[PDB]
């Protein structure tokens, strides 16, 4: 029950305080649209590229796969 | 032990003796952290517990043997 | 506006994350929240306090990662 | 279900382990209460009694962070 009901609060932890995408993203995903702006990549890079933005979107307190994603 | 206890007895101080050797970390010489049940002090605070006075004697076992192994 | 819109949900945020990670850890959390602005944070510096601010107050467990969050 | 079973056996180590770190005795709870003023604490040290005093009175024993403040 008590871990239940900590789901329900990791639930709306994740949701509210979370506008990180304005922080994470200005940080890494918003600079990533800014480098690619300029830098123009071959469309396997860019496909690869999208699918490690598919590795993306987990947050600080989320998945740690984005961690190693933006740093790569 | 009995050199600490008679410095008690000449100033007419409380007494008390602790072991610290084999305490390579610092949830035992500092407590441990408020994030769960379980957290334990150091022995210090043992040592503060179990005698009866604002300000005792505190013995500090076998610290020739002080390391840094883990918790820093 | 902006300060009710990044306020609101402190209060929000503080209430289902009252004793979350630590109660003790609550009154120095807020006061990292509110030093995260008061001090002079660079930009980055001040977004990557606010990106471990959505890493802290972790409803999803008070684990050692929320003293990790707390200690950052 | 292997995954489930994994799951389902780390709750059962942690249900242990929180018995196992069972600290839920409220035969202290008055005296403790009562020996707060008459064993005259310094003032950052009233101070934390006065702390540790408040986290209790609210929730006590179905919880880990209130058995922790009794305990402290």
């Amino acid at each position: 029950d008590t871990n239940q009901r900590e789901s329900y609060l990791r639930e709306q932890m994740k949701a509210i305080q979370k506008e990180l995408g304005g922080e994470d993203g200005l940080s890494d995903l918003e600079a990533l649209r800014k480098k690619i702006e300029e830098v123009g990549m071959p469309e396997a890079v860019k496909t690869k590229a999208l699918k490690e933005l598919d590795r993306l979107e987990r947050m600080q307190q989320g998945s740690p796969e984005a961690t190693v994603a933006r740093t790569y | 032990t009995s050199l600490g206890r008679s410095i008690a007895r000449s100033m007419n101080r409380k007494f008390h003796r602790i072991s610290l050797g084999g305490v390579r970390d610092e949830a035992e010489i500092r407590g441990h952290r408020r994030t769960y049940i379980g957290a334990m002090p150091g022995k210090l605070i043992h040592a503060m517990k179990q005698v009866g006075v604002i300000n005792p004697v505190i013995l500090l076992d076998e610290i020739d043997k002080m390391s840094s192994d883990w918790r820093g």
